[PDB]
């Protein structure tokens, strides 16, 4: 079983987006009006699932082959790689990194998405990878395209890949979005602007990695994820 | 002061969170092994229960695109971190509400008692994390049981909530769904009878 | 017939790229070593073809429908529009604007292109439009993807659309390339770098046009083309 | 000094210039009306000729991806600017060299005499513009005929080229292809016997 | 009848004042808590009234003569003029410009205004003008004075003239307020501060126009109005 | 990106909006030709109706200083843009709520069906623009009718509003005032039963 | 973009490159163990060959101060990285052209076939690196054999060179020196018959 031997650095809730951010319309009715109640960390909060024994398929991380109906997806072949570290710079090994995206045209494989851009018969848009001993992950996919959504009359989401990271605990668990370097739609999106600090928006922007690119094949993007810092318990209960 | 590396900012899970984290619920084909709502297999120790609920926004309307993650101890009060689909019990599970089923369901056992950092026993609880479109950073809450009134009155976490009327929102009502023991836990994100959300 | 009544402003050959630009390898053997011979302008140089009477098809400017084998192309639906003016700011009406590009993945519809990204059965990559009375043109296509080429070991062309503009004369005729705003591959490409002045590279970068975008449908890019200035002949032959 | 708006910079036409400007030569389907190498229809006035040539780089190798644009006057010495595929003669035309055919061909009539800005007659010529991969900004040149020796010696444009040995590169040699009058114009971009290129 | 041939540029609701601006007390109870619902533009939104055939009186634009009970109004004689253009710089001809203001002392001609500054028996405070072929309007009035209001305990409105502009559609329809150059009360007013961006406040400030002034008679102020950009439809319904 | 000239920012219509836009309602003398609440003259084609309503704030209190502007199609579903007081019908009109009359009135005909951009029929509606003190930028809404239930369920604009309960706020209830057909339409700016406001 | 640490820039090996890398050829005393031109000992497996050649500059004049390094597979097509002077064969070797001997020599065996990254067989080759005064960054080339014509026509690396005439420069001509099998490989750095140099 799991034990209570770790403490996590408290979240800076002024760095992270606020619950109530009006320009992102759906946040008005889906945000708490009452204050969050602060509780100390215990075994319920400091522990979490370990996915080392989960049965991963051979192409779970490869979106170019995991849907395959007899061909290759249309779109910019890219590699999305990086490292998962904590606030102290310590690597987070054997952690679950999950991802989902749209196709080259901005169409997502869900029944509720009625955007006129067609579906790609060879692309699903789902990926999972377990980080190695040094905290590294890697995905192979196509660069997603932007898409419109009913918020403002002419709001367009920037090209993005949604990320889900587990970490050593439920306290570290995070869902976020990766954006691509130089996309002019980034300073215009109300979901991006939900984050007040401009330096925080930069941590979500994946940088072009020519060094990790496969010549004559595919390009690459680097996206490092920083989770809550883990430290040992000291001077507790006297 | 001492500043560390900043944590990667949170973003909404989006309306189509189901394609990456709930493939079956998204009407897409599933992979060999999935993380879903079956925490306990029929031959697992403890009292087998069924959990259900609906998620409401500030206008009293149903949130049909919510995604929930649960973390609970077993009947003996221990957290099973090693996730495997061959195990009789897993401490982790995922559920959701779809347009087809605006009600989430979870098949598990009633958790045992676990102690806090100071050695004081906490009442039987289930840790819940709520993700959906419109929710920028996920909401943390706890599910308590109404038939554990004696343990709930002594819980050091539940007693941190200043007003007793707000503690009742964290209490799941006992009912029966198809002649089986069940508990109903409705979450009200905003407004009248708002659910207590935590920060840790 | 055509007459000799116009003079064109002399080209600034230090603004335009030079013939010999080593980093773009193929330019080494395909560049003149002897100086260009300067000749005065005559009827042979100051006149050119007018394409007003050319039989344009209904979808010649629409790359989303001009190939059509029973469907829509996969990729970011975009509108590429702008104005064709001369150096004096005077509009160039009834002029031929031609364009060609790759698909969403960087694959071009030619036999010699052996890049592993698949062809889109509903995309050709060819377009033509005649400018209106005010010099405006418009194209509807998908945003092309980058592609690798055998120059350096890891050289990648930025996403681009090739442009061909006629103008009032053969003296104004120009072939160029449009690049997209914020693309991190622009300062790395040796074809782009063939242009020495950084302010000249900026004239080739199409800007995101949210005002010309169709809500819930397609995005838009603005690309203005400036051709050689046209002036009347004065004090010639005394 | 007075600075005007700068001209849009030139870029190479690229290796696949054929997909947008020579659809037939690219092995792709053509549109209803195309701009190609047939400048004159069989019933057009003047002496009907066939033009052909090869393009060479600095190592003496064939440039198999070149694209050429031509502008010439008719037999009466007039420039027909109104392009129409119904006309007996068009002053504009496009040709290319492919991997299949490393030699370009052009079907036209021999041009008449036109005057320069000062009223001095120029020798019968065809204005050529060369585009290809490796060529950053297109090359301008002129095609003169060898059987017009008397007019070529008096041409005010040809006499601007300082050295007489460089004027010979602009002269097309008369030959016969399938019992029809033809002229061969080879272009050497770089090196030994380099073709004179113009700036205007 | 009117036709659906135009599209209007979407409003920047971060440039315009927000609905909830607490310092302007009355806005707390008169602002929607729910998000605005975005709808596409149709014939109902892209069309609007044309007032070319409305019977304008000879002195409708002249506040010095349109009330007249025996004399001239007391106050600084001024000409308020300008041009009504759209976001593209295109003039908006034959459009309706309506205006209302207070007298030289800050007293408005309404029953509910119980401010102790007297009324001017020769001043009404209402004006209307139809823009000419080039989008120009002109009003002759007296400069209004500031007045207090029950908001904060010592709040004073700067000298202003209220403006109402129709435009080509109900989508362009706008009501705003004009302020005067250098007035020290402008940065202290909570109605002006309802606008977050200081560059937006600048557009509402009328500049002194000595060039349009009548020597030995009246001063002049310039106030140009920019309405939503109008563009034709393109690539709609395919 | 491409930046255009910024639009002149909006400001509140103010408490005394009536002195410039509703002269009779302001108890001030009128001019010869005024734009008011009589869109249809007694002899205009279609079903003649009387529209009335009140405007409420967030505390349920009456807004006695509001100014409203309307835009609707005629009985045949055509928008009459050329405003003239000699016309039998005018598509534009103005009304207001005063301290003497906290209820606004409008005399018009029931609008016919008009199509959206995609050619799909919209239900009979009246476009409304609300101005008042405390409203920094005007509120856009639509008025639908309760006796046109079949067309209301198929309207593309009404179906864009996610929750069905909020669609009910745009539906005016039918009644009778002195033998004349009348529809009551109350606007709730804030709170319980808040009216749907649009952006376009 | 992602920037890594920059690589230490290259500088010319200099005129006196021999004092540090070719001690015997520099007429200076050697150390016990030196890396030189004898890759294969007389008893090593495979076909024993002698390689010789001269290096020319752009004016056709001999480069008498060049330094070359070689890397090749053994007779079985395997690269022996563990350099030891006791081995029968070593995959690495060094040679040079001096003022006393303007011709370099190399004693080795003919390399076997090795596959590229894609699993396609490359023709028998020897990887060469050329250093000298006037060469700021070393030149990379490959040596192929004339008696392996069938494999040379199918090599993936040799087929990357566009023009067939330039492929001939990498082909060493077979001859005989004192009853021993020998191949002559001349390197022309610049001009007519310029050797193909690689980048990887
Ligand atoms: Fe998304
Ligand atoms: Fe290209
Ligand atoms: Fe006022
Ligand atoms: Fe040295």
């Amino acid at each position: 079983p799991a034990q209570d031997n770790s403490r996590f650095v408290i979240r800076d809730r002024n760095w992270h987006p606020k619950a109530l951010t009006p320009d992102y319309k759906t946040s008005i009715a889906r945000s708490p009006r009452q204050a969050l109640v602060s509780i100390p960390q215990s075994i319920s909060e400091t522990t979490g699932p370990n996915f080392s024994h989960l049965g991963f398929g051979a192409h779970d991380h490869d979106l170019l082959l995991n849907f395959n109906n007899g061909g290759l997806p249309i779109g910019e072949r890219i590699i999305v790689a990086g490292r998962v570290v904590d606030q102290y710079g310590k690597p987070v090994p054997n952690t679950l990194v999950e991802m989902w995206q749209a196709n080259a045209g901005g169409r997502e494989r869900h029944k509720n998405d009625r955007y006129l851009a067609p579906l790609d018969p060879n692309f699903g848009g789902v990926g999972r990878c377990l980080t190695d001993s040094d905290g590294y992950y890697s995905f192979r996919t196509i660069k997603p395209g932007p898409y419109p959504w009913r918020n403002g009359p002419n709001d367009w989401r920037p090209a993005h890949i949604h990320f889900g990271i587990s970490g050593p605990s439920i306290a570290t668990k995070l869902i976020t979005q990766l954006y691509f370097e130089g996309d002019p739609l980034i300073p215009m999106c109300p979901i991006v602007k939900s984050i007040a600090n401009p330096e925080a928006v930069q941590q979500l922007i994946a940088k072009l990695d020519m060094n990790n690119a496969n010549p004559m094949d595919c390009l690459a993007y680097r996206f490092d994820i920083v989770l809550r810092g883990q430290r040992k318990t000291h001077f507790e209960n006297c | 002061p001492i500043e560390l590396l900043p944590e990667t900012p949170s973003q909404t899970a989006g309306p189509y969170v189901h394609i990456g984290l709930a493939l079956e619920a998204a009407g897409n084909p599933t992979r060999d092994q999935e993380i879903w709502n079956r925490l306990a297999k029929p031959d697992a120790p403890g009292e087998h229960i069924l959990l259900l609920g609906q998620v409401y926004d500030g206008n009293g309307h149903l949130v049909r695109d919510s995604f929930l993650e649960v973390w609970q101890a077993d009947a003996n009060g221990e957290y099973q971190d090693a996730y495997n689909l061959e195990n009789a019990f897993n401490s982790f599970g995922r559920t959701a509400t779809t347009f087809d089923a605006g009600e989430w369901t979870l098949h598990t056992v009633k958790p045992g008692v676990v102690n806090n950092a100071a050695g004081v026993p906490m009442a039987p609880h289930i840790n819940i994390s709520l993700f959906a479109r419109g929710i920028n950073i996920h909401l943390h809450t706890r599910l308590y049981f109404d038939d554990e009134a004696q343990a709930n009155a002594k819980c050091p976490v539940l007693n941190l909530i200043e007003q007793p009327q707000r503690r009742e929102t964290l209490i799941a009502k006992r009912c029966e769904v198809d002649g089986k023991t069940a508990y109903r836990f409705d979450i009200r994100i905003q407004g009248e009878g708002e659910t207590v959300f935590f920060d840790f």
